[PDB]
């Protein structure tokens, strides 16, 4: 009822013939896809997200705080843990996410977090979830 | 479009790398595992074949076990896709009722 | 019955008030490409998930 | 119905204790692989007389 | 668009110069023989027919049996394409019953 | 499509992809391939229904 293995990557030759053989294709196989691999980048995007010279438009407050602020809100008052993972405790209060001095502690984790929770198809279905509070979020992000 | 080899309705990698179903308001939804959205609330991580319909080969796929759209007759403890879910039949004799056909 | 005998380990146990209690779990035969595509099983996990 | 011997057969057979049994053709079906659910299925049509 | 006259999944100029199924991960990889690899993996050879879909005649194709999506009480040493699978069975007599229908 | 008119064509016939109980010398597109059946007897038996 269906065509079988339509990846018809066969055609490609690996060489690396010798000791300790290191093979990368765009298919991506071995060392390229693995659970630990993911492990490693839910760490990567976690804290200290991207490790390149130079990444997107925004990592000032200037035009990247007031968004953030009106975007914290939940209907179901839930998102605990959830959200800001690791900040000395999640705020009861924070008096609205407008203090700096003894905060910038977890703003550079929570900007790095917002790359992480829309990249790639998967982390949509997780973010799914979330339905119409990160969805807000997500559009800004799409018009760009 | 992501793949699902085994056809079970559910994508390879998380089938690999760990999942979970979780419902939000009153609907079902098919989460890759996270230890800290998930394990606070309980949440029985989940891994079985992405080769297989049915990672135990019983005529059940892993997404109608973990769903809950199965026959509820089920044990509730065959409902991970790792434990087999089967029928075991035997027969016991309580009496024995002989006639002698003789006129 | 027998596709799920020729690829589970069985476990038999009669902790539960002296009734044998049989669970087959699926694990891996190193032998068949197909059945070594599941996921690893500890017997500890095989006996919390279980039991 | 149960099967049937005469006489002359059954003089012969507590005579001589020589009774044989032959096995001429067995019938039997093939369940095969199926792709779209991975469950091994019986063809009720087929039978190993063909293969 | 690779060709496969036997129409069983796999082309034919791997049945014929040979190849074997390596899983580099949990999904299942059939794939051309290179001997700096596979032959220090200890994996089999294996060749067959390019325009057999069974290259042993028996009702199970040659990927099924390299794959492993097969009837799994089918022995491991019959798992290779060219040993055939089939049953043999005969019938013993271990007892007789006679009774004299007399009245 | 059968030029013998006997239930397998020509190009089976060539190719081999046919019942291979058929005989070597009937795999020429111009030879018939075809049972020949017949029973023969080898043993009566006969029972006297008197009681
Ligand atoms: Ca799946
Ligand atoms: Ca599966
Ligand atoms: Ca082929
Ligand atoms: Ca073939």
């Amino acid at each position: 009822i269906y065509g079988k293995d339509a990846l018809l990557h066969e055609h490609y030759v690996y060489a690396k013939e010798g000791y300790c053989p290191v093979l990368v294709i765009q298919s991506s196989e071995d060392y390229v896809e693995n659970t630990e691999k993911a492990l490693n980048v839910y760490y990567e995007i976690g804290k200290i997200l991207s490790r390149d010279i130079l990444s997107k438009i925004n990592q000032p407050y200037q035009k990247f705080l007031d968004v953030l602020n009106t975007i914290k809100n939940a209907s179901d008052s839930d998102g605990q843990d959830l959200l800001f993972t690791n900040q000395l405790k999640e705020h009861p209060t924070d008096f609205s996410v407008e203090f700096l001095e003894q905060n910038s502690n977890e703003v550079q984790e929570v900007f790095a977090k917002a790359f992480a929770y829309y990249i790639e198809p998967q982390h949509r279905d997780v973010l799914q979830l979330y339905a119409p509070e990160a969805f807000n979020y997500m559009d800004k992000f799409n018009e760009q | 479009t992501v793949p699902d080899r085994d056809n079970d309705g559910i994508p390879d990698s998380l089938e690999v790398e760990g999942y979970t179903v979780d419902v939000k308001n009153k609907r079902t939804f098919l989460s890759p595992w996270i230890s800290n959205i998930h394990e606070k609330k309980g949440l029985t991580k989940y891994k079985s074949s992405p080769e297989k319909w049915s990672t135990a080969s019983d005529p059940y796929s892993d997404f109608e076990k973990v769903t809950g759209r199965i026959d509820k007759n089920v044990s509730p403890e065959a409902r991970h896709p790792l434990v087999a879910a089967y029928p075991i039949v035997h027969v016991d004799m309580e009496n024995i009722i002989l006639s002698k056909n003789e006129d | 019955l027998p596709q799920i005998q020729e690829t589970t380990a069985r476990i038999i146990f009669n902790g539960k008030d002296l009734n044998l209690v049989e669970r087959r779990i699926a694990a891996v035969n190193p032998s068949d490409p197909l059945e070594t595509t599941k996921p690893d099983m500890t017997l500890k996990e095989a006996l919390k998930i279980a039991f | 119905t149960p099967i049937t011997m005469n006489y002359n057969q059954f003089l012969e057979l507590e005579k001589t204790k020589q009774l044989r049994l032959d096995t001429d053709q067995v019938y039997g079906n093939i369940a095969t692989y199926n792709f779209e659910n991975g469950r091994v299925r019986v063809d009720t049509g087929s039978n190993w007389s063909e293969v």
